[PDB]
């Protein structure tokens, strides 16, 4: 055949190293594969081996150009990059990996080795000096602490601020003393843990060059890779912080998320996709996680083939057009230049890397776990390795790189590190007073800021009236709730406070309520009114921003986000919002593991908002509740803030304390959809700057008018927009013996205020608990069992009136939920 | 003082910490009865040696894995003047006479 | 420059289309971007059109070259499959895509315009007829229903048993009535709705063909893509009845899943990654799954680059290598001959592809949403639009395929279609008494199967003695939890029931109890000991069988196949195993809208287990609790059982009642993990031959022994292992005055059985709740309020000894468990 | 009876119904006026006609978007004979006399 057909196959040969080469790549250290690895025999021979072919512009032998492609693709280091629709993306790994590699120095050879040492001594301390510490073991992993090492060596060789650690538990312990550096004292205080749990902060200073990078580790459930989010936001928060990245005047993202993983987690957990499906998003980039894969080809007893559906364990960073390289664990130098080459793809293209290293997992999942009854074939393998760190020793004899005499002085310095840890060891024998209040002209530049609309700037027609409207609420009164929120939240950014808020559909608003971000009807460019307060009249700024979004459609990756940021930043505003409550559930485990319990089991602070849009209104089982009685179920004392207000100013007073109270606690609201639009549900200029917020309310005639307490004998308690039809009730049929009494703040149960209120009511007889959800959800099964037991000279003998107990949030008819509401309002008047 | 040395933490977990050379030798290591006791994975059990001979200051590798630096320089003996910076793990201190 | 250098050029422009053509592709109908659309010029120019080159092995002009890869890659369908690491798949597509294509048959071309006036004329009838039909308008994305229907039609031109399909609200009714074909008096029966989410079944007929199929419809919530796995597990479930694919007679997969997702949800939820993690994995394999994604290219108000980080809302499909084609909604031709194409990828090569169908959304979300407020630019475009059906009119004439006649008479077609639809609705004006108990033989028999080892089987030395106890237990009493299960399920078999039982390391065990797999030693070959069952002793097949599994590292989506599972088969026993109960609240979404409340809901019935590992022992917040408190408050009358069995054979009844009762009914079960152990939760061979569920039981000194129960004075009512902590107290303490009483089913409470045992204790004068689990967890906050409430003259004045109220099930600290635990059991009998 | 001819329904959701052909023109379509009423989005309002001129029974497309076919061949007009299939959108008649 014709040198024409030679010299295609060669440019298709070149083609398929690049694509598939990482196939034919030696990535396991346990060669558990016998038939893993002749492509070159396809119409091409030994005798075209010196045969020269064009290349870009040289030209190069065949043989050449074989080392070369086998060199970068089919050693130690399988790359995945002709996947990525960038081409600049390619050119730029292609370069870098088809050079000739100039080997590490004798020095940065020798610093992996006291690196391994140093990983090794750690783990054969914990499994001697300690019982069950089987199930953390890094042992046939240990190369991942100098993979660590040379990722967060060269983001303080870029100059960057700080590395911001999320892992599961296997080798915590090793990462907090060899790569975060925390002391042994510290590491092992009280051995009994919640040490495989906890956050982390430490300096990580260069061997070699100039600069420091602090590290920082975050606190986790067992929850493997729940954290994946929540780390995101956190990271997010910090490069706001520090004006980096998205919302900073450089383009640096100075703080890095280095995300490890399990690989049966990272296949199997589908937060893996929603945190990645944030990596370029504008409200949730970090530009970039640099993320490590752990793989020690099990999950507790299950192989691979039951894990996952895909050939390797990190496919699901191919969504993002993520680089991915598979690195054998036993080659620490590779597992280190990997490591660099990450973390400068990451600074040229502000999107996320992926590095699967290869390892075993030398014992069994726990104590008392013979892993070869599920894996005998695995761990007859794994028996019969050689340690990583003397493997490395051997290999540095063998190819001349280290001397006898060096080997004997990194064996002296092993057994160093191991008395090290051994002796350290064993000789370690409040509420702000603040008033939430704001005077007319806050409430007026408010109203003003919504008509103050930049020059040459087109509102939609629909659009128009809603800036009008709230221009004349701030002068005339009649506020609504959707001004409300706007006007606690426009106040604490001219106070100099950073409010970030997001959600689905949030900058408009599900029920076209907020328009916090409106849009240019002939040029598209968007306009948000509240970043006017942002600047003083003066032309100062306030220290204060508005950060408004609209999430992608997830809840356990958008609520972890929003849980992360306020922890990374405990002086902002943080609000997540639900399309409607129902879809909150989506984000349980965040909710469980994390928002709820988080301080009691860390001590990690969080002062994150969750809004919950809630109302029965015929909508359905899945548009009518945000669990009100799941959140009331997980409370406990100090745990959280829970409130449902009906009055547009009690939600400004709420949100206004929440931001200014000098307190870290999560707060959820169970928001209106159809009480926002309420010509009754509308507040006072006077609610709003001679006020406070109120845990219990009482009828306006009883506070305000020419109502007699003392002619009630029947006690309605509630809370929402309930309220407003039983009111209504109460005008048409002019009943002075039924008086409405509403708890706004439903968790922490406010006992001394609904004494203070039901003692004005002293001719009382009869005291029913009202609520529209079924009597098994609601208010009911927590408030029925502790308003006798708390109060009991006010709530024994406190009745339910309700939607009977259903195993859905509501009826799936709009004609049952109208019948089922009348009855209610009949029940409570009959 | 006349005759006697010092050494600064410059950079390190314990930078601004001072160390006297007021003997004919001086140990600076992982250990903890070493003279000098530095504290990190990156320092050898034994790492090296601050030597006092006549009148001159010199610092020895006594076998350590990361070895000795002087002024950014590997060493396995070193005299020392006024100024000079010696790298021992990630430590780097600064030597005064 | 050189012919070789022009060669060169051409591979790499012929690699450059098929990798990257379909950014180039007109596949948007709005064309939105303006920069969307020379690859061409790179050394090759307008002299080398009329060169030719070698192509795989005829000689081919660069025209021709390019004329064939712009109308495989860059007309109205974008091919992404280079990414596919299977050579033999790559070339399947290449072959067919590449291809001269034979245009549609007159009749072919007039029967798609058949399906467009069905679908338009549907829509128009839906907009017109009913108020708030906005919401779920196809109008934009009528092409949807030729496509389907070519998917269907493929699908019975491979003679293939049915097509179940999985899919949102958004032209529900469209497909119900086109596809499904419900007639319109079922669909607008009572509408004012639940239709958009309850099951159909019908029979679709091939126009051209011979064949039918079955076409169903799953029913599903408004939480978007939740249905996903439901849906695979559904088939999987048919395809195991129909004996095809994985557990089947024949590799055909004869059950066809048809998924089809909204473009913002199909990126944002990670249930998508998970479900596609499911798509080869043994135990969840359907044989691939055909995904339709209907690209209105908006999310309710947000554009796609707030709603997702990669080119196209399809990427996370390249997590398994399927095939991705993008398809121009405006071209239902192109539609439909994907849609054919997809189905014999999936059956050549029993794998999911995705059909990418680029559309519109022409209204605003729902009525009352100018969607130009939020998109101006894409609904000026929209507004400006001729309809699918129209313009299909206009290019059938155009290219001269129809004449005018013709045309006339699908115009005549679409008003008879519309007058059809507006004339027929204008017209439109128990338990089974059945004995749970086994014989000894039986027992026997299980026992035996345990040691009846395959001829030359190595059995890992660890697991012979529990292969050999099983025999002894099963001869001479004393049985364990582990082996009561096997000894329920087993017996099943026996009788001809398929079991199911999957979960994470589920085959072995999570505490090395089950044992249902054992591997052997030296060949690494699996034995099945209950598979023994499925055979008589004659030999004959019972028509049981025992189908266990490793589950992926999911909750999510393994919870919601196992219950599509059991909506698949009634007549199965599935069950679904959590590693520790505290990572259910994974499978959230699945519990909430499917588990607790489809059959209310839907009329949809399910009758799985969930069996969830409980128990407070040292262990941590996310070892310890299943949370017993949520699924108690989920409950209403008739929803779930809910138990916490202390004994064996009380859990064995518990499973063998559940699968012969003839009730579809979901059960949850808080089963043990150190109780597996515990030498005195053993049970008699006679509890298992002479006995039946107890759903209350009394300490065994009362019933069998020489317990005197008058002189008891204090009773303590509990459930589970505690239960055995406070009988060891009592007999160290020789208490007579103290009794013990367990409530084994959690819910529905039995209060007759409960009334009648309290009854035989005259003298008691004090009650107590005992639990391990926080005040505010456990079955006190649920039995606290219902107790009293239901028993009046048993349970008022019950007071509670637990933990105390915290915001995680437990303390971190085992040291902090192990006196809190000390502290119950001394509060008990203080 | 002679003379007079049947259809009976082998394929479609009205499967086993018959018609009597008694007539000089038995309309065919998806009109619910129609003598021989095939409800389906396949058949048009106005579809068939069934001809009885003579002895012999003919079919005829009277402007159906989907057409007529017999024995699996599209046809504008056909005469019919014992035993022939006609197919009218997704139903397949058997004609019988
Ligand atoms: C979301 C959720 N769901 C399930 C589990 C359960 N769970 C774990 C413990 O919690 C339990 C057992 C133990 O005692 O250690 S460890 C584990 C296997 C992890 O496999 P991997 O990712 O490959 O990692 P590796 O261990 O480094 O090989 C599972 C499946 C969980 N933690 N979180
Ligand atoms: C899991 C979960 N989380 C959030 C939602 C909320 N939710 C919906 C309603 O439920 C609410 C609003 C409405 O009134 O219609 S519709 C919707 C947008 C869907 O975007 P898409 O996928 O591109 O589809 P398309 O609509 O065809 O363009 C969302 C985000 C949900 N249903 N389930
Ligand atoms: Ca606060
Ligand atoms: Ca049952
Ligand atoms: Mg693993
Ligand atoms: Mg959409």
């Amino acid at each position: 055949d014709s040198i024409e057909d030679k010299n295609a196959r060669v440019i298709e040969l070149i083609a398929a190293y690049r694509n598939r080469g990482h196939l034919m790549a030696d990535i396991d250290p346990l060669r558990l594969d016998n038939t893993r690895f002749d492509v070159n025999s396809h119409g091409l021979t030994l005798w075209d081996l010196d045969r020269e072919f064009k290349v870009d512009v040289q030209r190069k032998k065949l043989r050449d150009i074989l080392s070369v492609l086998r060199d970068a693709y089919c050693r130690h280091v399988g790359v995945e990059y002709t996947h990525i629709l960038e081409p600049e993306q390619q050119r730029w790994i292609q370069e870098r990996v088809e050079t000739k590699h100039d080997k590490p120095t004798v020095a940065e050879q020798k610093y992996i080795l006291s690196k391994l040492n140093a990983a090794e001594a750690f783990e054969t301390f914990l499994q001697t000096k300690y019982v069950g510490q089987k199930r953390f073991s890094l042992e046939g992993a240990e190369t991942v602490i100098p993979m660590m090492d040379a990722v967060i060596d060269q983001c303080a060789e870029h100059g960057l601020d700080e590395v911001v650690i999320a892992m599961p538990h296997r080798g915590r312990l090793n990462v907090l003393a060899n790569i975060v550096g925390k002391p042994y004292s510290q590491i092992f205080s009280e051995f009994e843990d919640v040490k495989y749990h906890l956050g982390a902060t430490g300096t990580y200073i260069q061997m070699f060059g100039d600069n420091d990078i602090e590290v920082s580790l975050t606190a986790n459930p067992s929850h493997l890779e729940a954290v994946d989010p929540v780390l995101e936001g956190l990271v997010r928060a910090k490069q706001d912080l520090l004006d980096t990245g998205e919302e900073g005047s450089d383009n640096r993202f100075s703080v890095v998320p280095l995300m490890l993983h399990g690989d049966a987690a990272f296949a199997g957990q589908g937060v893996v996709a929603e945190t990645l499906n944030l990596a370029l998003l504008r409200g949730y980039r970090t530009g970039g996680t640099i993320h490590i894969v752990v793989n020690n080809q099990i999950g507790f007893t299950t192989a691979p083939t039951d894990s996952r559906s895909s050939e390797y364990c990190t496919d699901v960073a191919k969504m993002i057009g993520a680089p991915i390289f598979h690195v054998n664990g036993d080659d620490p130098e590779a597992c280190a230049w990997v490591a660099r080459l990450a973390v400068d793809f990451r600074q040229a293209f502000k999107k996320d890397v992926v590095i699967d290293m290869l390892c075993y997992r030398r014992r069994g999942h726990n104590e008392g776990d013979d892993p070869s009854m599920t894996q005998p074939y695995m761990y007859d393998v794994i028996d019969t390795k050689r340690g990583s760190r003397k493997a490395y020793t051997e290999a540095l004899i063998g190819r001349g790189d280290i001397s006898m005499k060096e080997a004997e002085d990194a064996l002296r310095d092993y057994q160093g590190q191991l008395e090290a840890v051994f002796n350290e060891v064993r000789e370690l024998e409040i509420p702000s007073k603040l008033a939430t209040a704001v005077d007319k002209a806050m409430l007026q530049r408010i109203g003003d800021a919504h008509l103050a609309l930049p020059e040459g700037f087109t509102v939609h027609p629909r659009v128009r009236p809603v800036l009008e409207k709230r221009r004349e609420m701030a002068y005339e009164g009649r506020i609504d709730w959707a001004f409300a929120e706007l006007l606690a939240l426009g106040s604490l950014i001219a106070e100099g406070k950073l409010v970030r808020l997001s959600g689905q559909d949030t900058q408009r608003g599900t029920f076209t309520q907020r328009h916090a971000v409106i849009v240019d009807r002939k040029t598209g460019e968007e306009f948000t009114p509240l970043q006017l307060l942002a600047t003083n009249p003066d032309g100062t700024p306030t220290g204060g921003k508005f950060l408004v979004y609209n999430s992608a459609l997830s809840e356990f990756a958008a609520v972890g986000f929003e849980y992360g940021y306020s922890v990374g930043n405990p002086d902002a505003m943080v609000l997540w919002e639900a399309q409607f409550g129902d879809f909150v559930n989506g984000a349980q485990s965040i909710i469980d593991e994390f928002i709820s319990s988080g301080e009691a089991k860390w001590g990690q602070l969080s002062d994150v908002v969750l809004l919950l849009p809630h109302g029965h209104e015929g909508q359905g089982p899945d548009h009518t509740s945000g669990r009100i009685e799941r959140f009331l179920q997980l409370w406990a004392e100090g745990s959280m803030t829970i409130a449902m207000p009906s009055t547009p100013a009690n939600y400004f007073h709420l949100l206004r304390r929440h931001g200014k109270d000098g307190i870290q606690r999560p707060l959820i609201v169970f928001t209106p959809k159809s009480m926002l639009r309420n010509k009754a549900a509308v507040s006072d200029i006077r609610d709003f700057t001679e006020s406070k917020f109120r845990s219990v309310l009482e009828e306006p005639m009883y506070t305000d008018g020419e109502g007699d307490r003392n002619k009630v004998t029947r006690l309605l308690l509630t809370s929402g927009k309930i309220y407003y039809e039983l009111a209504a009730r109460k005008a048409k049929e002019n009943r002075e013996d039924v008086a409405i009494v509403r708890i706004e703040q439903l968790a922490p149960l406010p006992r001394r205020r609904l004494a203070e209120t039901l003692d004005r009511y002293p001719n009382v007889k009869e005291k029913f608990w009202v609520q529209e959800e079924p009597a098994n959800q609601g208010a009911w099964p927590s408030f029925g069992l502790t308003l006798p037991e708390i109060l009991p000279d006010h709530f024994t003998g406190l009745k339910r009136i309700s939607r009977r107990a259903m195993s859905a949030p509501s009826s799936g008819s709009s004609k049952v939920h109208a019948v089922e509401q009348q009855e209610i309002l009949d029940t409570a008047f009959g | 003082p006349s005759g006697s040395a010092l050494l600064v933490v410059k950079r390190g977990p314990n930078a601004g910490s001072r160390f006297l050379l007021d003997q004919p030798t001086t140990s600076a290591g992982r250990h903890p009865d070493s003279d000098i006791f530095l504290d990190d994975v990156t320092v050898s059990r034994r790492h090296a040696e601050f030597r006092l001979e006549g009148g001159e200051f010199q610092v020895v590798d006594v076998g350590s894995l990361n070895g000795t630096y002087v002024n950014r320089e590997p060493v396995d003996s070193a005299v020392l003047a006024n100024g000079d910076e010696v790298q021992i793990g990630k430590f780097r201190l600064v030597f005064l006479t």
